[PDB]
């Protein structure tokens, strides 16, 4: 486009439309849930989910400390912070991939995990790999909208 | 189609003379066998000597017996089962069984039927593309996707003899193209000359 101001260009971007060009570049507008919008449920499920105690994982060059926290069912938790902080380490411990230097987390739970940096190391083609994991998830309409149709 | 006999005592009367005309009398099972298969099987018998009719109109071997001196009553437990015929023949006992029992007409199993013998499915590629592999697994046939085709992991027994074949079990086997049994006139009994032979 023609050059614009900092504030102005950003504002137009988020609308998903540009007037001179007259194109709706993005099919749907971006919106964030207010938190008023969310469903209101009493949450616990089985009374709360599992909980982890203090954990520590020390490489010998880096040390991670964790404060006891609780997790509940049907919730979502964000993890933020800078890399090298052991954001990755923490998740691994919960995955059971890593063993804590101190602390323990032996849960009954079944865990699915997605790694941070993805480098291929699986022989096979893309469809075969995803079908082994689950077919039927591939059938769902949700998955058509998000994965299959956009990329092809 | 109308009400007129649909005979009673008349068809019995033809049947009466038929046990008496022929030496060897068989009690036989159509139930399983298709009728191109039965009708062909019967073509063989027919050149040699012939088969005739009944219900309980069949069980009336007693009247036939009563005319002569041969059985009653006296027989072990009247062996008749669902789906029985009588084969009247010149043909001696042993040969009749080898014609009928050996030469059966192919055919696939059925859902809700008791398997007569052990059922197995082989290992190898079904040749079929990805889909509901799950249906196979439900039966206790292990399968997995290898090379983008559905393959059966191993040979195993799906059903044993004397156990019923489930409705799902049957359908899935038919898709595989796996059949295997011999259909025909399942011999259930013989009379010849005052003597009773079981199967």
């Amino acid at each position: 486009t023609l050059p614009a101001s900092v504030r102005e260009g950003i504002n137009i971007f988020l609308d998903g439309h540009i007037p001179a060009e007259n194109l709706r570049f993005r099919t749907e507008a971006l919106q964030f849930r207010i938190a008023d919008a969310t469903e209101d449920l009493q949450n616990d499920s089985a009374s709360r989910a599992f909980s982890y105690p203090s954990l520590k994982k020390t490489q010998g060059d880096f040390v991670l400390n964790v404060e006891e926290g609780e997790f509940s069912d049907s919730e979502i938790l964000v993890m933020m912070g800078e890399n090298g902080t052991g954001k990755t380490t923490l998740i691994k411990l919960l995955a059971g991939a890593l063993k804590p230097d101190e602390g323990q987390d032996i849960p009954k739970l079944n865990v699915s995990m997605k790694p941070q940096k993805i480098a291929p190391k699986f022989p096979g083609t893309v469809r075969q790999l995803f079908f082994k994991k689950i077919r039927g998830q591939f059938l769902n309409p949700q998955f058509q909208t998000d994965v299959v149709k956009p990329l092809r | 189609m109308g009400g007129i006999r649909e005979k009673k005592a008349e068809y019995f009367a033809k049947l009466r003379e038929y046990l008496e005309e022929y030496k060897s009398l068989f009690v036989v099972g159509v139930d399983n066998v298709s009728s191109q298969q039965m009708h062909e099987v019967r073509k063989e018998l027919r050149g040699r000597a012939v088969v005739l009719m009944g219900k309980n109109t069949m069980v009336r071997r007693a009247i036939r017996g009563f005319l002569s001196d041969l059985p009653d009553f006296e027989k072990l437990l009247p062996f008749v089962k669902g789906n029985v015929g009588f084969v009247f023949t010149n043909e001696p006992l042993t040969e009749i069984k080898n014609v009928i029992v050996s030469n059966r007409v192919a055919a696939p199993a059925r859902a809700g039927a008791v398997a007569p013998e052990d059922i197995w499915v082989r290992a190898v590629n079904t040749g079929m593309e990805p889909g509901k592999t799950s249906f196979f697994q439900a039966l206790g046939v292990p399968t997995k996707i290898a090379r983008g085709t559905i393959e059966i992991v191993s040979d195993v027994k799906v059903v044993d003899a004397g156990n019923k074949v489930g409705q799902s079990e049957a359908s899935l086997l038919n898709l595989l193209n796996i059949s295997p049994f011999t259909f025909g006139l399942t011999v259930v009994q013989v009379y010849d000359n005052g003597q009773v032979f079981p199967s």
